[PDB]
């Protein structure tokens, strides 16, 4: 989330402190639309990392009622975040990939 | 992503649905007809000429 | 190993009537939801007309 | 006082459900007349252009 | 629904059969506490510790016999009416509504 | 047990409204749903009532009006009032419009053509139900839409005569919409309750755009209480325009008696209608105009088929945005466009909205769509 | 589908509660509103602006283009 | 046309004071709802 | 998997018609139901088509009516016709009526007092609906109903100018009823929707009377092409009648135009609308009348609170059976009772049927209930 | 079956109910009034007096 990514992932960095995202907190990954790759995909995610999304996604819900958001101090460190699904995405990339693989043979 | 359906397997796929196709064209097409009667294709109905 | 848990402060939320530790809603309570009850059967009263 | 109006109010009035009901209905009244006529009165302070007009009609 | 609504269903519905049932279990209770030696032993403990008395048999089985079903419906409604007491469950909540809901439900709609 | 629970009918309502988990976050975006209906149930309402006098006789037409209205005591104001209203279902028919799209919600599909169907049905609907009034607007204008209904090769002139009824727009119309009026709404019903369940069955999405299982209450109290509070707001909006310059947003050219030799200068649509005539008049030739016009909203269609981004918001889509109200800037463009009658500049002007239009929405929409996506580089 | 109790899976996690008359219905109010308010708002400012100014520019602009083309020249 | 343009004038008047008056009761209706949602605190207390 | 197992509005239809399990027993007491929908349905779909060219203005109503029938082709035939086929589904109705009965069906009360609202519903829903021709029968006897809305102390004077919209039935009902028609059938057809699901609830009876989960089958093949069947009997009942004598049925003082100042000598209801106006005419008081009426059907659900007997099917009740047959000689008697103008012997005769309706119903069914149930034994 | 809810049990149950059951009663008539202000009654309405 650092300047070419300040611009540009600032448009999740400086301009999402403008479309809100990172200086909301959130989670790069969790940014992710639903859908069903997606949807098996987090079923596969890890436990600890489960839970962690899981405040990060009640919080921002919390603040977003309060229309609020925290300290932008406490808004999210840049650069400096863990890509949490994409290992364990992108694997299932490879996976529909696959499915999708094979399904090409 | 035409690809997903493009494949000598899916290709085969159409291969057979072809004849079939043409059948239930052919329905579409005369259900056309014999509804309407449209004079544009009517006139070359012989002794289904109503005049 | 499991109770070591804590609970916020309510006070930048509270209303007045509640600051004390001191004191009883005994008596505060019937004020509180009647001044609210007040207020809803006004908005019952006069949606009523 | 109001902590019986809030509270005696409540218990006294606001407490049991019809009680709340029968009172609300109770001023339907009351709030239905009265804004009625100072309502008029609004109009009325707000213009004198007719029905006045009887006396100035000459109001036979 | 079933418990605060049995507690409304309490806070009206009061019949005496109950009330004299319950005043047995006292009864055969008021034994199993005062029956028991440690039992009796603490019940004077904390007889005295709170009460500095102790209540005797005859007036806990006095204010105990004056017991009285009109205080059930009023008394109930003094203590009981309209109120936020604890409800905790433990684990997966959801069947907990708001008390905006399940407080609504310290709420009575049945009048 | 709970007859809330229990009971059948309840069963269903408890689970429409009632017992209805619904996300928390929940956004204001809501209220004109409600609202909508609320409307629409006034709208046959009044439009009910309305039919209670209200005849819609060809030498009735100005005549009853005028008993329905001259005559009719708040048959001036529901009249007048409610047909006002009419328009501000538009009002939150178009916003609504924007509610998804800022939501960006395209991702329910048959909630989607569902609403699209609600979507020419209530401009025709309203079209026809609209011109029942008559009026020497709608009346040289009935000679228009009149107009419209020759457009095909081979068929219109047997059509716009089958339309029409015949040689021109009559009598024959009269009857012949007055009922389409009569039918249609009925038809928005039940598409409602179908469209509804369809909601209720997925669920829906959230203003904020994540997994709504985190956060649920029912509408009540949250979401009821706050329809409530919308509602109010509407008996402001409508209640206030109506109450206190009914007549603002009309065009004198109603009032004015159809006068079959008349065909004035104007020939406008509603501010509802408003943005089509626009667009019909802008390209030069029959189905380019319709196509498009049934491509604005089936557009749109292709707009969930066109959906692109990894992100369900906008929200986190600045430059996105910057396509959302700037499409906006667009489509109030083209009121004001249609704004003008026939003018040197406005033929350019409009002229370029459209590519907007296939721009701002078909390509550069979609274009941004894909830039966003470059830049995501998450 | 949802309703509840085939809902989802939370763990290890806590809550907190406060009945509705405890609070007061305004803590803050104008003062919390504040650039607060502007703060979603003026937040949003910049993002929002430019098409509508383009708009302003544009029916004041094209309603001088056409209003100016409504004038009758000599010769 | 508008006769009522003074009757209808009239109930307009009730209609300024109805939203004036309902329009904070209703809001503070909903505010007082809401309001506990508004303070919640909900623990995110992983353990270990 | 299988869509027809998973798609949800599907989810819906195949619970609702197809993968719906049913009693295998299942009786032609069926058929009508479906017809009555089919009929419901060309009913809106005729009176649509109807409505599409049909004026119901003041100074049309012959005129119109002409232009809807003496220049109508087939309106002709769709106006005289499906009006008929009207005075059809009241036939099934009736019928359907006698289906629980002999049924006892009465087990499942929100569907009989669904059906009571069908009921009362159906018959003024008629009423002013038919009226609407506003024909010298339909008019003078618009003189005749328009003075039934006055029943009430105090009220009817002011009631029936409500109703009536003033001194008179007028124009003013003209336009009232006509729309109360407009409406009143969409009503029916929620409603249906309704007393549907509330069947799908229960399930519901079987002619056998059995516990019915031993035998069921889905409507397709069985209930289904059975109902084909039915309906091609329809086709055959209404375009029957329809086709070769549409007349028939008809009562020559329709034809006659609206004469305000005619009253002629007859003053009759449809054979629909027919046992009612003899029982009107029966009793010397107002509320008798009425309440009577209303208590017909009315009485009808009491019926169920009667319901006495410690088993179900009438079938095995043979003295039940002569209650039951002998109830409908009750009843076509009322016609034939009505049948006449006031007269000397009818003066007793129905006098008498009324006793019968409240015996051979209320008493002498329920007696005979009891009776039954003694001899029973078992 | 009256004697189903007869007993001195849901006797007792009645003798609850009484008083609210004039209550809610009440609610209705007064309703009535209000609502209809109809003159049959009004006419007693002293400064509820509309003349
Ligand atoms: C089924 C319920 C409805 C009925 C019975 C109804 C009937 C009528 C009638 C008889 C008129 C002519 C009288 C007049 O103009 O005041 C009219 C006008 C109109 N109503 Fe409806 N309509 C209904 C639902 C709707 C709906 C759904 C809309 C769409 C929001 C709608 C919008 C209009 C419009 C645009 C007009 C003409 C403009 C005007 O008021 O002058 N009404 N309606
Ligand atoms: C007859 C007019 C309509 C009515 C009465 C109607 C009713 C509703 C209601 C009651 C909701 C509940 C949640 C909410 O409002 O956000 C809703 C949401 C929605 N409607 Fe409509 N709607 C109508 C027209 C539309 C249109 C025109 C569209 C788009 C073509 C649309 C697509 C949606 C979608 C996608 C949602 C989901 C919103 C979300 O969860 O964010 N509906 N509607
Ligand atoms: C609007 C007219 C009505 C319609 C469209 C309607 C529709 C239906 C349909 C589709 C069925 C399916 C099974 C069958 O026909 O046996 C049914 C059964 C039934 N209906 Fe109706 N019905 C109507 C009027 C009535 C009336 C007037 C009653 C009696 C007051 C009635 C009470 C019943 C009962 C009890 C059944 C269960 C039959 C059995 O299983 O033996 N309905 N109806
Ligand atoms: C909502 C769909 C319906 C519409 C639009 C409709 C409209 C009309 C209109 C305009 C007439 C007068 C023209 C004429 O008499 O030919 C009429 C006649 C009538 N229709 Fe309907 N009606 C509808 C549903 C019904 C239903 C449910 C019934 C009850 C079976 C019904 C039975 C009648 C009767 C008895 C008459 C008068 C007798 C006659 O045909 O001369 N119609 N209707």
């Amino acid at each position: 989330v650092s300047a070419s990514s300040k611009w540009l992932e600032g448009i999740r960095k400086w301009y999402y402190n403008a479309a809100g995202f990172n200086k909301l907190g959130l989670m790069r990954d969790d940014t992710i639309h639903e859908n069903d790759d997606v949807k098996e995909a987090i079923r596969r995610l890890p436990e600890n990392l489960y839970d962690d999304r899981v405040f990060r996604i009640k919080r921002a819900l919390d603040l977003s009622m309060r229309q609020q958001i925290l300290p932008k101090e406490q808004w999210t460190k840049y650069e400096e975040d863990k890509f949490y699904l994409e290992p364990y995405l992108k694997e299932v990339i490879r996976e529909r990939k696959e499915r999708e693989e094979w399904a090409k043979k | 992503m035409l690809t997903r359906f493009l494949g000598p397997r899916y290709r085969q796929l159409a291969r057979n649905w072809v004849p079939t196709a043409q059948l239930w064209g052919a329905v579409g097409a005369v259900g056309l007809v014999w509804a309407t009667d449209w004079r544009l294709i009517l006139d070359w109905v012989p002794y289904i000429n109503g005049k | 190993s499991h109770t070591d848990i804590k609970v916020p402060d309510f006070s930048d939320y509270r209303r007045p009537e509640v600051l004390d530790s001191t004191k009883s809603s005994k008596e505060s309570s019937e004020a509180r939801k009647g001044f609210s009850y007040l207020i809803t059967a006004t908005t019952t009263v006069g949606v009523a007309y | 006082a109001a902590p019986t109006l809030t509270a005696r109010l409540y218990s006294l009035l606001f407490r049991r459900t019809s009680t709340f009901a029968l009172t609300i209905v109770v001023g339907a009244l009351f709030f239905e007349r009265a804004f009625d006529q100072g309502a008029d009165a609004i109009y009325e302070h707000i213009n004198e252009g007719k029905l006045w007009k009887h006396i100035k009609h000459k109001y036979e | 629904f079933v418990l605060q609504g049995q507690w409304m269903r309490l806070c009206t519905s009061a019949t005496e059969s109950e009330v004299v049932r319950g005043k047995n279990l006292l009864r055969n209770a008021l034994v199993s506490h005062l029956d028991g030696t440690t039992p009796v032993c603490e019940d004077i403990g904390r007889s005295l510790l709170t009460y500095g008395r102790r209540i005797p048999l005859a007036e806990w089985e006095s204010r105990i016999a004056e017991v009285d079903a009109r205080v059930v419906r009023e008394v109930c409604s003094k203590y009981f009416y309209d109120q936020c007491p604890a409800v905790a469950g433990f684990g997966p909540i959801e069947q907990l509504p708001d008390y905006n809901r399940i407080r609504s439900g310290m709420f009575w709609l049945r009048f | 047990i709970n007859i809330r629970k229990t009971h059948p009918l309840m069963k269903i309502v408890n689970n429409a409204f009632i017992d209805l988990p619904a996300p928390s976050n929940i956004s204001s975006w809501w209220n004109f749903g409600s609202l909508l209906g609320i409307c629409l149930i006034l709208q046959i309402l009044t439009g009910l009532f309305l039919a209670m006098h209200y005849t819609p006789d060809t030498t009735t037409a100005f005549s009853s009006v005028t008993h329905i209205c001259r005559d009719v005591n708040y048959g001036w104001i529901i009249r007048y009032m409610h047909a006002n209203g009419a328009s501000m279902f538009f009002i939150c028919l178009f916003m609504h419009v924007g509610r998804g799209l800022y939501y960006g919600s395209y991702t329910f599909l048959e909630t989607w053509n569902i609403g699209v169907i609600l979507l020419f049905a209530t401009m025709a609907t309203a079209f026809m139900g609209y011109v029942l009034p008559w009026g020497q607007m709608s009346f040289w204008g009935a000679t228009v839409i009149t107009n419209l209904l020759s457009a095909i090769p081979y068929i219109g002139t047997n059509l716009v005569e089958w339309i029409w009824g015949g040689f021109s727009v009559d009598k024959a119309t009269l009857t012949r919409f007055f009922a389409f009026h009569f039918i249609s709404p009925f038809i928005i019903a039940a598409l409602a309750m179908v469209h509804l369940l369809f909601l209720h069955e997925t669920g829906s999405n959230n203003p904020t755009g994540i997994p709504s299982d985190t956060d649920k209450i029912p509408f009540h109290p949250y979401y009821t209480i706050k329809d409530i509070l919308g509602a109010i707001l509407l008996i402001l909006i409508l209640m206030l325009l109506v109450l206190f310059t009914p007549d603002l947003l009309g065009d004198p050219d109603n009032y004015t008696p159809a006068n079959p030799l008349n065909t004035p200068p104007h020939i406008k649509p509603e501010w509802y209608f408003l943005f089509a005539y626009a667009i019909l008049r802008s390209i030069p030739n029959k189905l380019g105009g319709v196509l498009a016009l049934i491509l604005s909203i089936l557009v749109l269609v292709l707009m969930p088929l066109l959906h692109t981004s990894k992100q369900r918001s906008m929200m986190f889509r600045p430059i996105s945005q910057c396509m959302f109200w700037i499409l906006v800037a667009d489509l109030l463009t083209l009121t004001w466009i249609g704004g003008q009658p026939v003018e040197h500049p406005y033929i350019i002007i409009g002229q370029l909205a459209s590519i907007m239009y296939i721009l701002l929405i078909m390509v550069m929409m979609p274009v941004a769509s894909i830039i966003e996506n470059n830049l995501l580089k998450w | 589908g949802r309703q509840f109790g085939h809902l989802t899976r939370v763990r290890h996690v806590i809550t907190y509660s406060l009945s509705p008359f405890e609070q007061r219905a305004f803590p803050h109010y104008f003062s919390k509103g504040i650039p607060n308010v502007l703060r979603r708002t003026r937040a949003c400012i910049l993002r929002v602006a430019p098409p509508f100014v383009v708009f302003y520019l544009v029916y004041t602009w094209g309603t001088q283009e056409f209003e100016k083309s409504k004038r009758k020249n000599p010769a | 046309a508008e006769p009522e343009h003074d009757h209808r004038k009239r109930m307009g008047l009730k209609m300024l004071l109805m939203m004036g008056l309902l329009l904070p009761l209703v809001y503070a209706m909903k505010r007082h709802k809401w309001s506990v949602l508004k303070s919640r605190k909900l623990a995110y207390r992983p353990p270990k």
